[PDB]
């Protein structure tokens, strides 16, 4: 065994090893291993991405105009965000400026995805870590109604409703076919909600499962379909025609009316179902404001997103701020430059790839994706792993660092950055949330806080949808209909050699695509994705990434039942296909 | 009455087909899960993880041997001894083969499971391989598309449950009901194609009138699916309706047929 | 002034004359006049249809296959029912039998219409006679929530929801733009609901206004569109294909899944919103079980509807029973024959039409539609009716009689017929409903009873939707897909001369179309529609129709504010375009 | 802020246009009434009747003279001195004229108000006459169809409210947005028309594959409307999709252009 110190942690792989493979209620394939001491406290954590496809390799030699469509298939959960990063990157390389309406519609696509992805995560992925579904069978329907009505104006709260939901669940489990509930962690001592709150939450899980399908109708209008809407280099393909012949063949008033109807419904659901449920989880699980901090009190990163001034990716334009904090110094939000070779770098000393020198980091314009499956001295064998060897290569995920620092990305990271840059809306929302919970601001830097910040961001994004829609309509009222710039569509108009960066904030955090074009074709295409940051393996200094750090020092009630590990991992909304691409 | 057991496994994939399933408008996915099938294993939704999830998988395929339907999303990589996709420390292909052996029938959701999809596009770094090149002794219904249409997925499920049989298929294993005709055979812009009325550059006057996307690379003429009739997301749109040509996403090899913007 | 006796009433046109023109919250154009005595009790009532279009005339010379499309435009409220009666009539004339699935689909079309039309009537047309909308502003939202939860399991019952509805109404009224609520009868002493019941009812008005749009999606699947779906002689045009190439072009499993989803939602809404609201109106307005009896304790008529055995219109097939009662003798339900010239006849001695002898009634196969506007002395002029002359011709509506008797048709009529034929479901339902209200069976023969029976029938029809859908799916599971018979589509296959009758129960009552075909074209097309019966003017014996009878003997609290007249008229769901055609 | 006043009157009509309006999916008719316009007179929905309804009419047209929109459904009959349609004891045409005089603009909903529709079909017993032949000094927007599409009606209303102007119209007064193109120029069965693939008798093999309805009398080739693109009832269907040819119901005189089952 070995022990070393990094980032205020003592990383010690003596003692009992626990393995969780597969991790479920995530996207993609993950393995987690931990060591626990005699006191059932995690002293070592190991994050492993167990899949790889090689989009960066597949993209070589493709037409830049096609790249969005390939990289969109990095992930169907965060669907659209890679397409957005891609058209941004190709436009940056070539020198294309899109019309205002295209930018506005792209911002609507992104805000729609934030609403959808955050909502579904809360209920379908993370919810069962907090809500004991089987305990809902013990609730009193009238007390459930009274609880719901004390928390929200949401209409659906009758005693008869909650009785009907409870009876549906009773019938579901009556034949012994428990389905997704089979062999769960029900009754674990860490389930703290009373029966009535479990029934309320379960009802809401079902309501969210139904309602989420509506949100993505906005993607269908502008992008054709969801999952995997369509985009173009130069803007969007959804030409607009409000008042001319042939509007039946375009985005017309009827299509825009559909979009408005979805926006209103989405804000209502988020504000009156998800927000009060997140606060209720907080109220009953306050100890989790001190568990899972990880890097969130040390190093956090946002690139920024939602440029309000078309084609301007600077600080005065981005509605979701960018910046970095290191060394726990939230008084110093630092600017991020994605071209600077000393800022974003990826290491592979602990990953299944080849570099010429694995002791140094490579900026994505110098990136290399040369897969090399070499797990070394595992317990078991290379095709039958009992324990990864975290002293050697242990993941398909590369290790990104910012100026050599290991960073957390995602809703909590963004919230901290915006708060400390003085964004008034973020400060007001965070302060009101933490006051409602009677918790200090530091309580947000935790597993509970990640969940609270996600809910905050769903509400933020739902409000921004309206803002963007109104901006689009203002342009239309002024006769500004344009949705594509085509003067550099043809390859002969492009520079013979050029490179660009496309970046945004996906639901799970900071996303970048780095592209080089030469002689009309993709010469290099490197992606660094939010879960690449968070699920990162170690670097040459032994520095641990956000997941491994958040798991460190966690108490387990029952070693064989990994509820605490699941709670913290799920609080990041892991996307493993994104992480590996 | 008991519900039919279903095991849903995931190889190399992006999860779009699973997402598509939950977008179903009728029946709602909630109602499919609660009332029409018993979704007995699914990594994206299930409570159990790790050893508890392995126990579910084992228990279901043993207790219901010969009686469950296997749904597969994604595909197995043959490269690196299969360790481009690892589950429970072993190649994913081992889990696919074990699940397939006990199944009564297999549904290959999506272009990944049916044909290969994006990971199998040139140069196919992982040697990703469709389901029917590994499993050769079971009925396999291919439901291609990237992803397939939500209400197509739920209609195929309801058909099988209601009629207690597999859908009739074409020579490639695709259900005739939804894959028997081309997108271009049912496209509302066909009047413009036949008149020579084409979009020539994005957001031109033709585009603003909904003219045909052939010259912008539409692959509707060579693609079989239901997008131009059933449409997407409770009938709200489809790629062409929103101004982009079909990519060909339901067809084998569609990524490597030239640019999406080159004419068919 | 004059007086005479008929049907137990004393018809006296002494005293003050009141005019209500226009009658609103009906379809089409109606005028009503009454005389009241010194006790403000109605002693004379005059029903006048104030429109005519002449479809019977327009139909002459048309191809029989086209007739349904024309007659469907008799009315867009009871949309579909005239097309159904037309295809029945033409198939009866020519000798066409349709396939089972066509019959089942036609029964689904009719049941869908019953659900839609009855629901919209209850809230949008009649509801404001019972609910004081402005008084809803005085309700306590918590007590409204308590009331709603005591009546129903319906989910939407939170105090916050009722406050939000109330606040929306407050903001709508506060700027003085009261819209449809302007100059209403609010505060009239006959408004008996407490404020909480008025708020609950108003919330439900709005819920029904939204939800009704969904019900007609069934019509869109099978019939293309609503209003005014499409039909064919020989079956239905909606070809079915479940498991063959090209199912994208037909009614397929996805289309049937859509239908099923609408059925379930429709039953849920009717059973948990409309039914409890109807019973609550009953509970708070029990005196109205004694007002507006009219002909409902004397003479009632149903033709019957919903043939369950394809092409069999007999008693063993029709799921909604037919029959007639006269002379208050409910112990002898009489058979109806629509070909018998001594049964259905129409008189025009008090209507704006010419017959060779206006003292006799004409069976529809001998019908004549020769419009003749001749109001006589109306205390103004021919273009300024101040007072109709009910001793002379006073309406565009013909006067139908059955064996010379004036009849009531519609939900109450049907319910009485089925009850007294011993239909077990009807007996059980009616008895349980009257028991719950602590009223005798006779209380159903009233204005209140008309409303209760309509709600009853919406519930019945929603159940029958599922039964018919299941029958369709059984046939499909057995490989029986046929939707049309075309052996006699071509006119060369038809009899040179033939005639037929199509009949059904529209939402408002007994509907018949009588058609004669000669040489491939319509020679005669006569319609007798439910509101023709109910809104009928007088006959040569002076006998009064259902609306005039139901108004007789009614006390008015405030003569200038005709709330009691509106309540009773609206209880029949008048459709004036139907009545005149 | 105050909402624009709207007076909705009814001549000879079947009420299909009013029913269509309340089917709107987006915006809901509830939200149009509560938030977008002030529906100040409407016989189908209003509380007041008789003298109280006459008071509303008179008050609104006087207070808001020059400032309200008049919606008209149905038409006036010129026969029998107008007394085929009587309101408040007098010819409907008198109410039409009074309401028109104060209006800023008139919306003629439906084929009745636009052209005549079924009551004007041969032999036109009442001498039913469209609005634009009686009111000759006001802007009249024709929104034809029997009835027009629900979401077309609501889109036209929202356009006018949002943009504070009347829609641009064709030479017949129909909004270009929805009436600029033929049904047949956006029909998903056009591929079949172009291939000579036709339904020949109801429920034949062609019908079960969704072939073209031209030989069954479809009037889509001569009819301008949005049915084949926007579709009906939240996009669920349209006549042709459900197997019946277009009747031509948006076009002047469509009842008298021969049998619905005779070819164009
Ligand atoms: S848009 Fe595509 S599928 Fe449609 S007609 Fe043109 S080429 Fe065919
Ligand atoms: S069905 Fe009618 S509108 Fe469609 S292609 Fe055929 S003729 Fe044209
Ligand atoms: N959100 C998201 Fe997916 C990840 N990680 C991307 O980008
Ligand atoms: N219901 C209805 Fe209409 C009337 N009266 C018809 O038929
Ligand atoms: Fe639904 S997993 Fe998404 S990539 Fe193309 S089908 Fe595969
Ligand atoms: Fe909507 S009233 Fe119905 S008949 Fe043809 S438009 Fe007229
Ligand atoms: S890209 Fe795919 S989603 Fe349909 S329109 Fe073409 S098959
Ligand atoms: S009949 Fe009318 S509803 Fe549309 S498809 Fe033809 S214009
Ligand atoms: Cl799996
Ligand atoms: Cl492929
Ligand atoms: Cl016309
Ligand atoms: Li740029
Ligand atoms: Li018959
Ligand atoms: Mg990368
Ligand atoms: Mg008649
Ligand atoms: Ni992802
Ligand atoms: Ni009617």
């Amino acid at each position: 065994s070995t022990q070393y110190e990094t980032q205020g942690y003592t990383i010690n792989n003596a003692g009992r090893r626990l393995v969780v493979d597969p991790i479920t209620r995530i996207q993609g394939h993950m393995r987690c291993e931990v060591n626990i001491n005699d006191q059932n406290v995690i002293t070592n954590a190991v994050s492993c991405g167990t899949m790889f496809r090689g989009l960066e390799i597949i993209l070589q030699g493709r037409d830049p105009r096609d790249a969005w469509a390939f990289v969109e298939r990095i992930c169907g959960v965060c669907t659209g965000v890679h397409a957005l990063a891609s058209v941004y990157a190709i436009e940056d390389a070539i020198g294309i400026k899109v019309p205002d309406n295209a930018n506005i519609i792209r911002n609507i696509m992104l805000a729609t995805l934030w609403c959808h992805d955050h909502l579904v995560h809360f209920y379908q992925l993370a919810g069962m870590d907090w809500i004991d579904v089987l305990d809902a069978l013990k609730a009193d329907p009238r007390k459930t109604s009274e609880l719901a009505q004390s928390l929200s104006s949401w209409p659906k709260s009758s005693p008869g409703y909650f009785f009907d939901v409870q009876n549906r669940l009773k019938k579901f489990v009556e034949g012994g076919q428990l389905g997704i509930f089979r062999n769960g962690y029900w009754g674990h001592p860490q389930y703290k909600l009373p029966p009535e709150a479990n029934l309320m939450g379960f009802a809401h899980y079902l309501e969210a499962l139904d309602f989420q399908r509506e949100i993505v109708k906005i993607h269908a209008v502008f992008g054709g379909k969801n999952p995997h809407p369509n985009w173009i280099v130069g803007g969007m393909p959804c030409a607009i025609n409000i008042d001319e012949s042939g509007a039946v063949g375009a985005v017309n008033m009827e299509r825009l009316n559909l979009v408005q109807s979805i926006i209103t419904r989405t804000a209502d659901f988020i504000n009156n179902v998800m927000i009060p449920d997140a606060l209720a989880i907080g109220q009953f699980n306050k100890p989790w404001s001190e568990i899972g901090t990880g890097l969130s009190d040390k190093c956090v990163l946002s690139y920024g997103a939602f440029p309000d001034i078309a084609n301007d990716f600077g600080e005065k334009s981005l509605l979701m701020p960018g910046g970095a904090v290191i060394n726990g110094d939230f008084n110093n939000v630092l600017p991020v430059d994605l071209v600077d070779p000393q800022q974003v770098q990826e290491f592979v000393d602990h990953a299944w790839y080849r570099y010429p020198n694995d002791q140094v980091g490579r900026h994505p314009f110098d990136g290399i994706t040369d897969p090399w499956y070499n797990p070394g001295d595992v317990k078991g064998s290379d095709t039958n792993i009992q324990q990864l060897n975290e002293q050697e290569r242990y993941s398909w995920i590369k290790a990104p660092r910012w100026r050599g620092n290991a960073m957390e990305v995602g809703p909590l990271a963004r919230t901290l950055i915006a708060y400390h840059k003085g964004d008034a809306a973020t400060v007001e929302s965070v302060d009101r949330m933490m006051s409602a919970l009677n918790l200090p601001l530091s309580g947000i830097q935790s597993t509970l806080g990640r969940i609270l910040c996600r809910a905050h961001e769903a509400q933020w994004a739902a409000g921004k949808l309206q803002y963007f829609f109104d901006k689009l309509m203002t342009n239309l009222k002024n006769g500004n209909l344009a949705t594509a710039s085509t003067e550099k569509w043809e390859p002969a108009t492009w520079p013979t050699e050029c490179r660009g960066v496309g970046f945004t904030e996906a639901p799970r955090g900071a996303l970048g695509h780095w592209a080089a074009i030469r002689d009309g074709k993709i010469d290099l295409y490197q992606c660094v994705v939010p879960t690449t940051w968070n699920a990162s393996p170690r670097d040459p200094k032994g520095q641990i990434g956000a997941y491994e750090a958040a798991l460190m020092n966690t108490k387990m009630a029952i070693p064989e039942q990994p509820l605490e590990i699941l709670r913290t991992l799920h609080s990041f909304d892991p996307c493993l296909a994104c992480s590996t691409h | 009455k008991p519900r039919i057991p279903v095991v849903w496994i995931h190889g190399l994939e992006c999860t779009c087909c699973t997402e598509s399933f939950i977008r179903s408008a009728h029946p709602l996915a909630k109602d499919v899960i609660l009332s029409l099938i018993s979704l007995d294993y699914d990594d994206t939704l299930m409570a159990a993880a790790g050893t508890q999830a392995e126990e579910v998988f084992e228990d279901i395929i043993t207790q219901y041997n010969g009686k469950y339907i296997l749904a597969v999303e994604g595909n197995p990589p043959l490269g690196e001894q299969g360790m481009f996709c690892i589950s429970s420390g072993r190649p994913f292909i081992e889990k696919l083969k074990r699940a397939a052996a006990g199944a009564s029938a297999i549904i290959a959701w999506g272009t990944c499971a049916s044909w290969g999809c994006v990971q199998a596009a040139r140069p196919n770094p992982t040697q990703a391989t469709p389901i029917d090149k590994v499993i050769t002794d079971k009925p396999i219904i291919k439901v291609p598309g990237c992803p397939p249409i939500p209400d197509v997925m739920s209609a195929i499920i309801t058909y099988m449950v209601t009629f207690d049989r597999l859908p009739d298929v074409d020579r490639m294993g695709r259900p005739l009901m939804f894959y028997g005709q081309r997108i271009h055979d049912k496209c509302y812009r066909r009047a413009h194609f036949d008149a020579g009325e084409f979009v020539q550059s994005w957001d031109d006057d033709a585009a603003r009138k909904g003219y045909c996307l052939y010259k912008m690379g539409c692959k509707g003429p060579t693609t079989y699916n239901a997008c131009s009739s059933t449409r997407w997301n409770d009938g709200v749109s489809f790629p062409i309706q929103s101004g982009h040509g079909c990519l060909g996403c339901a067809e084998n090899g569609f990524w490597d047929r030239g640019s999406f913007y080159s004419r068919v």
